[PDB]
């Protein structure tokens, strides 16, 4: 019996491993960069 | 083969000798009336000489197989046809020995081996935790 359970186990251990193995534009941005860098310099100032 | 028989007054009212030897062996629980030793008594009351009167009577006996005095002795009971035996009694220390087997003992030591065994076992069998990736580990 203790041998038949350890053998379940040993399936539990086999299915883990599989389990396992399963397991393991440009303008747009050159106009927002012209307004951001604007912006946050501040050099308006006018 | 369990039992252990002794009359340790017996020997006060006697003492305890070889012809006594063979008579305490008469009055333990070990001993039989339905022996020929019995019947030459009741027969002599209405120690070679005695194994010599034995050839003459046709039953089961009891010998003579030692003398360590004043301590030890094998008593044989016999089967005589050629004589085949039957079991064997020691003698030591005022107290009958008992016959226990061969097989018997043999039987006693598996028996207790076994029952240990089991008990470990179980014992044991109760503690680990298994976990399918880890295993069986214990806490």
């Amino acid at each position: 019996t203790m041998q038949l359970i350890k053998n379940v186990q040993d399936l539990l251990i086999l299915t883990r491993s599989i389990k396992e193995k399963w397991l393991l534009d440009e303008k747009q941005i050159e106009e927002l960069l012209d307004n951001c860098i604007e912006t946050f310099v501040a050099e308006k100032t006018t | 083969d369990e039992l252990q028989w002794k009359s340790p007054e017996w020997i006060q009212v006697f003492g305890l000798r070889t012809e006594n030897v063979l008579d305490y062996f008469a009055e333990s629980p070990f001993f039989d009336k339905t022996s020929n030793n019995q019947v030459i008594k009741m027969q002599r009351q209405f120690y070679m000489q005695l194994e010599e009167e034995l050839m003459k009577l046709d039953g089961t006996e009891y010998v003579l197989s030692s003398v360590r005095e004043p301590d030890f002795w094998v008593i044989r009971k016999q089967r005589r046809t050629e004589i085949i035996p039957l079991q064997d009694y020691y003698i030591i220390g005022a107290n009958i020995y008992q016959s226990p087997t061969i097989f018997k003992i043999v039987q006693s030591r598996l028996m207790s081996t076994s029952y240990h065994l089991n008990s470990t076992l179980e014992s044991l069998y109760d503690l680990i935790e298994f976990q399918p990736s880890q295993g069986v580990h214990y806490k």
